[PDB]
């Protein structure tokens, strides 16, 4: 009965270039309803970025997106399009399809699955890791934290589990945060029982599938 | 240009608080304004349509309510499946505009952050660039300060800080904060803290080191 | 591929509606048309408003002169309708709504300030407000039959009544002020603040 939406298309691009996304409208009749595309920056809000009108053709745009984005649909498919030209960095979000019955007086139901859409000036690499030596003089007693530090990557996402999935408790693999490169940065640290540092050797199992990259790292006081 | 005012930035609530998220329209132009719920890595799901109705399917404690450009959701008995994001949205005929959001958050204890410097390490020294890293992990709530200091000396542009998700076990954040540096000045400068203020810190602690001695 | 008509109505009134599940789009199609009958249905039923026909006309010309309805030109359009209203005195008055039968029909609601309650304020010589009735029955006389509740507020009814009352020399201050009744949506109330000689 409640049968849903699913964008289609999107990827990496880099600056000036193009795309295309598509909607597909399974089971109901958007000519009661308007298309609206709204897209989500990394970690932040949502943003409107195009309409279509009911029944008749009346495209509107956002301020941001006005001159290099045109919203479209095929009637026949029960289909929406999206086309974005002269891609800048800050395009880059998850772009949303979702539909509001009426014209601009009722709200957005039935939103879509989503999809990412990465400007980059890109290079697909591989990671390189970091030990991140434990304390000898043990600065909050009882524990001691280590941990691995995967420095420059391209694109998301990077796995990073440790000593093969055996030690759960107490890891934090924190969000990746892109520098002034285009690559991104996390670490990925574990508290555990300062007497356990000596008998115990922990290892960093780092994967990054899209660039088939499998780096394993033992952590160990210098 | 209209624009939607949405407040608190977040809010810290325990299980059974009614909870009122408010958000205020720049212009009493358009009573179409709508309320959606978003978790993590999902999409947003519509809960109230028109500026009080209840939509289909969302459970009855969610309600709205209106008073001039002042819109108002609000949330009965909180379970714990209402802690998510929320967007307050209005429908000024093309202007379709969110406000800036709403985190609801679990309420806990104030509890400090335990601090952890980090050199950089010995094989990065072996390609140029020199990491050094700061960890303060099960502190509550949000909000910490971290401050660089090179040679009692503040350091900006140069540091990234990343926060976890809300622990799901004790509810409590970890943040890390990395000090991208190059080898020659990581070589020249001697001593490296960083700083740390937190609300459960009566006094800011700092965790130090000089590099190459152990 | 244009906009037909603006429509202009005053609302005070009460609205329901109420809700369901089994939301089978086929279906549900039901409620979201359901609810333009009833806008219709409210459109009829609502009261016309006191916009003149010459700006109804300059209204929709500036529609006319652009194809395309944008959310800027229905901001100039409110600052034009405000304009006439506050023009002919009418302080109280504001847009609060654009809403749409359809893509075509556009209808601006209004709240232009009806009067719900009369309230008279006497206040001593030195300004501390006082109660006591027994100039109430006569300043009720000399007071416009249109500062009653069931009219529109009107900066010039003020002037009539601060002149009337002012013709009788019975207090060194007289005020009419329009307020926002808090008990009732987008009503007004009329206070008058009179402040005795000594």
């Amino acid at each position: 009965s409640e049968v849903q939406l699913v964008e289609s298309g999107g990827g990496l691009v880099q600056p000036g270039g193009s795309l295309r996304l598509s909607c597909a409208a399974s089971g109901f009749n958007f000519y009661y309803y308007s298309i609206h595309w709204v897209r989500q920056a990394p970690g932040k809000g949502l943003e409107w970025v195009a309409s279509i009108s009911p029944y008749s053709g009346y495209t509107y745009y956002a301020d941001s997106v006005k001159g290099r984005f045109t919203i479209s649909a095929d009637t026949s498919k029960n289909t929406a399009y999206l086309q974005m030209n002269s891609l800048r960095a800050e395009d880059t979000a998850v772009y949303y399809c979702a539909r509001s019955y009426g014209w601009a007086t009722y709200g957005l139901d039935y939103w879509g699955q989503g999809t990412l859409v990465t400007v980059s000036s890109a290079s697909t690499k591989g990671p390189s890791v970091f030990p991140l030596a434990p304390s000898s003089k043990s600065t909050s007693g009882g524990t001691a934290a280590l941990g691995c530090l995967v420095k420059d990557y391209f694109p998301e996402p990077v796995t990073v589990s440790w000593n093969s999935g055996a030690l759960t408790s107490g890891v934090h693999t924190f969000p990746a945060v892109l520098q002034s490169s285009g690559l991104y940065s996390l670490s990925s640290v574990v508290t555990v029982p300062s007497s356990s540092l000596g008998t115990q050797t922990y290892i960093c199992n780092v994967n990054h599938k899209p660039s088939n990259t499998k780096v394993d790292k033992k952590v160990e006081p210098k | 240009d209209i624009q939607m005012t949405q407040s608190p930035s977040s809010l810290s609530a325990s299980v059974g608080d009614r909870v009122t998220i408010t958000c205020r329209a720049s212009q009493s132009v358009s009573s179409a304004v709508a309320w959606y719920q978003q978790k993590p890595g999902k999409a947003p799901k519509l809960l109230i349509y028109s500026a009080s109705s209840l939509y289909s399917g969302v459970p009855s404690r969610f309600s709205g309510s209106r008073s001039g450009t002042d819109f108002t959701l609000t949330i009965s008995s909180l379970q714990p499946e209402d802690f998510a994001t929320y967007y307050c949205q209005q429908h000024f005929w093309e202007l379709i505009t969110f406000g800036q959001g709403t985190k609801v958050e679990i309420k806990r204890t104030v509890a400090a952050p335990s601090v952890f410097i980090f050199p950089p390490s010995d094989s990065q020294l072996k390609s140029g660039t020199a990491s050094v890293v700061c960890l303060l992990n099960n502190f509550y709530p949000r909000e910490a300060k971290v401050q660089w200091k090179v040679d009692n000396a503040l350091q900006s542009g140069n540091s990234q800080e990343s926060v976890t998700e809300q622990d799901s076990k004790d509810s409590t954040y970890s943040l890390s904060s990395t000090l991208t540096l190059s080898k020659a000045d990581y070589e020249k400068h001697k001593v490296y803290a960083c700083e740390v203020t937190h609300q459960g810190l009566s006094s800011p602690v700092t965790k130090s080191f000089n590099r190459g001695e152990c | 591929d244009r906009f037909r008509c603006i429509n202009v109505g005053l609302m005070v009134q009460s609205k329901p509606i109420e809700m369901d599940s089994d939301m089978t789009d086929k279906e549900k199609l039901e409620y979201y048309r359901s609810l333009e009958k009833d806008y219709k249905r409210r459109i009829d039923r609502a009261r016309p408003c006191l916009l003149p026909a010459p700006v109804y006309g300059e209204v929709m010309q500036m529609l006319r002169d652009q194809g395309k309805v944008s959310a800027r030109l229905l901001q100039r359009i409110r600052d034009r309708v405000q304009k006439w209203y506050h023009d002919e005195g009418y302080a109280c008055a504001q847009v609060v709504n654009f809403g749409n039968l359809n893509t075509k029909e556009v209808v601006c609601e209004v709240v232009e300030g009806d009067i719900t309650q009369l309230v008279i304020q006497f206040q001593d010589k030195l300004g501390n407000v006082v109660e006591g009735n027994t100039q109430v029955p006569v300043v009720r006389r000399e007071l416009p039959k249109q500062l009653r509740q069931g009219y529109v507020f009107n900066i010039e009814a003020g002037k009539k009544a601060l002149s009337n009352i002012n013709s009788l020399g019975l207090f060194s201050n007289i005020e009419v002020n329009p307020r926002p009744d808090e008990k009732n949506e987008g009503g007004i109330i009329v206070e008058i603040k009179l402040k005795e000689l000594e």
